[PDB]
RNA sequence: UGUAGAAUAAGUGGGAGGCCCGGGCCGCCGGUGAAAUACCACUACUCUGAUCGUUUUUUCACUGACCCGGUGAGGCGGGGG
RNA sequence: CCACCGGCCCGUCUCGCCCGCCGCGCCGGGGAGGUGGAGCACGAGCGCACGUGUUAGGACCCGAAAGAUGGUGAACUAUG
RNA sequence: CGCGACCUCAGAUCAGACGUGGCGACCCGCUGAAUUUAAGCAUAUUAGUCAGCGGAGGAAAAGAAACUAACCAGGAUUCCCUCAGUAACGGCGAGUGAACAGGGAAGAGCCCAGCGCCGAAUCCCCGCCCCGCGGGGCGCGGGACAUGUGGCGUACGGAAG
């Protein structure tokens, strides 16, 4: 549906343990213009689909009342994900040392402050 | 629709997105045991094109082997033979390591039948395979008559007679000018027909 | 690929294709890999 | 790094180097210069270039040629009015060393009869062989018409031991087609000597007498 | 920077004029040696000088792979008293 | 049938000039000698069986000290 | 802090089912010598065989070209006669040693992953009837697999709409 441009809103679950099952989808939805949102809890998508794991939810077709609520969601989701994609694509997450080692380097930095001033 | 993207993302495996996942999974599989039962495949499409249809009865084992060509088991480097055979350190052992993993998985669980196997990881010494196993006596496979061939009893322990994908590639069988070494069936059958000196009643 | 793009960016196609012939199999695949990297590098750093 | 020997890129560089600074027009009739810079040679052992290139259009000056000898050869020399000097005044040239170079600089190309080449490196010794202008040996009763006709157009391709050679290929009052044809007759000696290709030339420069340099495209 | 030449001659080759505002300077000539400059182009070493970089070597350093010890894995690191 | 000469084919070598033309050429074909050939110069093989001889096979029969593979023994003896 | 959802997991004399051991003449996978030969002996040969190990059935293995060929072209696999003691390998020594053309015997082709279309239209387990024997198979309600992908339509000879 995202290739043939039928999808209005793509919901992607967070916890997919082989992440190769997902990692094409953000750049693909970015190219095809469909807004996508990353939501936490792949089991939480299962309780609406009567199943354990769901991994993805497509929105293509809306009722009469829900159109204004869906557009109100799509605006904030385009504010978060799609329009900040060129920002997000260059961040390297992680690289966080252990808190004991961080505390030791900070204590040595206070020792450097004691040496200087 | 999406397994094409799965396969292509797994295809160029030396890029920076995938090799992080590969390094994490190599550490993950090295810290566990040698043979255990993964609940679900880690390469879904590649396991699926070997025959994994995710229903009741298709088991996935993860199995670990050690690298390196085999060392000849004679003690203290003593071959007791001609200078042809003194080479203790350098033999490669014809069979492939994938078929070694298939042999170990099958004979550890001899109740099952081996369908195929594939690669999932390597770091220095340990090489990691995943082996699909088909249950012979579950009713979901004893029905559905496209699948009854493995329930037919001539396929007990395919891995030790070398009928799998890596088994055929180790036995070395194809067609044409690059395969006259085994003209029919196997190299021993070819050797049998070529050196069986044939004699008729009338000569 | 990344260091071949630098070598084919600045220095010389002869040294670049000799490196590609060392890294992948033979000369024909080296030709296609060279032409693909040249097209990608041309598109990137002539797309302004 | 790119280099062709193509005709229109030769002729366009000729037009550019003529039209440089409008017409860089001064009171002398400008001559056209060619520099050849060469690559991957070792003339330290066995790679020196030295030949006779006869430029087909025009070699600027009708060359100042001096011939030394005596016969019907020297009667034809006096017929063409080639400046010719006899045995007694050769033994007069013996007496001073600067008197050698007074006839060597004023007269460019040197031709000498077969009979006198035993004597000439005794009288004209320090000048001609060390400066490069040792005379050419001739036939004892040669038709001097074709000899002087070829010597008027014959320059020498002498790359010596150095890596580079400039030659004058004519003047700018010539037609530019004759100029680019002289440049082709210059580079033909390169492609005739060298075995592999013209890739020893990464860049050759086309210039006027004092105009800006143009790399050959 | 062997020697000579007013002048540390790296080399080739064009070369009678060039540079500029009737004119001066440089070159030609003289003179050197074996090879001579102006004006013009390239080819080289001998060092200096900066970074899109580049690599490997070296220097220390961190820990998360890996390894070494001990426990019935028993109080560890920060911050409060 | 024997002996010799002459002839012919193929490979090479030497000396020579002429012809051909689905295309005029570092193209074909040819001549005359002297040589190498298991050749031709009106063909005699093939199949079967028997005999003799030779060779490979355990091969006329028996014969070693050895070597390899895979196993069984410390109840005598050796030492903890 | 509690509860819930998964995901990784363990336990059970849990409900039901399965594998082990043998015979090994033939077959399949690996491993693997040495006597001998060469008048000696190191490569070669004996041989990828004896021994060893693991497997299997009434047959197994092979198999519907990533083929053979190079001309008027054949067409999955298997087996026989020829090819042939040949091309080839080899202290180019002893020795080793194929294959396609040809003629026969037998005749057989197929499916799935991918791709997309069909509202998961699919399967397993439990419980009640259904039915007739010598003995077990379709249908109706609730517990699961499964959307990280059951089933139908589908295979390179093109296929779908
Ligand atoms: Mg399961
Ligand atoms: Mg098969
Ligand atoms: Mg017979
Ligand atoms: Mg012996
Ligand atoms: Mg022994
Ligand atoms: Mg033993
Ligand atoms: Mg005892
Ligand atoms: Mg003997
Ligand atoms: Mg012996
Ligand atoms: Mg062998
Ligand atoms: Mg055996
Ligand atoms: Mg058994
Ligand atoms: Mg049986
Ligand atoms: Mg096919
Ligand atoms: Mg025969
Ligand atoms: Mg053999």
């Amino acid at each position: 549906l995202v290739e043939n441009k039928k999808a209005q809103l793509v919901v992607i679950a967070h916890d997919v343990d082989p992440i190769e099952l997902v990692v094409f989808l953000p750049a693909l939805c970015r190219k095809m213009g469909v807004p996508y949102c990353i939501i936490k809890g792949k089991a939480r998508l299962g309780r609406l689909v009567h199943r354990k794991t769901c991994t993805t939810v497509a929105f293509t077709q809306v009722n009469s009342e829900d159109k204004g609520a869906l557009a109100k969601l799509v605006e904030a989701i385009r504010t978060n994900y799609n329009d900040r994609y060129d920002e997000i694509r260059r961040h390297w997450g992680g690289n966080v040392l252990g808190p004991k080692s961080v505390a030791r380097i900070a204590k040595l930095e206070k020792a450097k402050a004691k040496e200087l001033a | 629709g999406a397994y094409k993207y799965i396969q292509e993302l797994w295809r160029k495996k030396q890029s920076d997105v995938m090799r992080f996942l590969l390094r994490v999974r190599c550490w993950q599989y090295r810290q566990l045991s040698a043979l255990h039962r993964a609940p679900r495949p880690t390469r879904p499409d590649k396991a699926r094109r070997l025959g994994y249809k995710a229903k009741q009865g298709y088991v996935i084992y993860r199995i670990r082997v050690r690298r390196g060509g085999r060392k000849r088991p004679v003690p203290k480097g003593a071959t007791y033979g001609k200078p042809v055979h003194h080479g203790v350190n350098q033999l490669k052992f014809a069979r492939s390591l994938q078929s070694v993993a298939e042999e170990r998985a099958g004979r550890h669980c001899g109740a099952l039948r081996v369908l195929n196997s594939y690669w999932v990881g390597e770091d220095s010494t340990y090489k990691f395979f995943e082996v699909i196993l088909i249950d012979p006596f579950h009713k979901a496979i004893r029905r559905n008559p496209d699948t009854q061939w493995i329930t037919k009893p001539v396929h007990k322990h395919r891995e030790m007679r070398g009928l799998t994908s890596a088994g055929r590639k180790s036995r070395g069988l194809g067609k044409g000018h690059k395969f006259h070494h085994t003209i029919g069936g196997s190299r021993r059958a070819a050797w049998r027909r070529r050196n069986t000196l044939q004699l008729h009643r009338y000569r | 690929e990344r260091r071949a793009m630098e070598l084919l960016k600045v220095s010389k196609d002869k040294r670049a294709l000799k490196f590609i012939k060392k890294r992948v199999g033979t000369h024909i695949r080296a030709k296609r890999k060279r032409e693909e990297l040249s097209n990608v590098l041309a598109a990137m750093r002539k797309a302004a | 790094m790119s280099s062709k020997v193509s005709r229109d890129t030769l002729y366009e560089a000729v037009r550019e180097v003529l039209h440089g600074n409008q017409r860089k027009r001064r009171k002398f009739l400008e001559t056209v210069e060619l520099q050849i810079s060469l690559k991957n040679y070792d003339p330290q052992k066995d790679k020196r270039f030295s030949g006779t290139v006869r430029l087909k259009s025009t070699p600027r000056p009708k060359f100042s040629v001096c011939v030394l000898g005596d016969q019907q050869h020297c009667d034809e020399a006096k017929a063409v009015d080639i400046p010719h000097m006899d045995i007694e005044a050769l033994k007069k040239l013996n007496k001073n060393k600067k008197l050698v170079k007074k006839l060597a600089k004023k007269y460019d190309a040197f031709l000498a009869s077969e009979s006198l080449i035993k004597q000439i490196p005794r009288i004209l010794g320090p000048g001609l062989n060390k400066a490069g202008k040792f005379p050419s040996l001739l036939t004892h009763n040669e038709n001097m018409v074709a000899k002087v006709d070829e010597v008027k157009s014959t320059i020498k391709f002498q790359m010596k031991k150095v890596l580079c050679l400039a030659v004058a290929v004519g003047h700018v009052k010539m037609t530019d087609d004759e100029l680019v044809y002289n440049i082709h007759l210059a580079v033909n000696f390169l492609v005739s000597l060298l075995k592999k290709n013209w890739q020893n030339v990464r860049a050759l420069y086309i210039k006027s007498t004092m105009g800006k340099p143009q790399r050959l495209y």
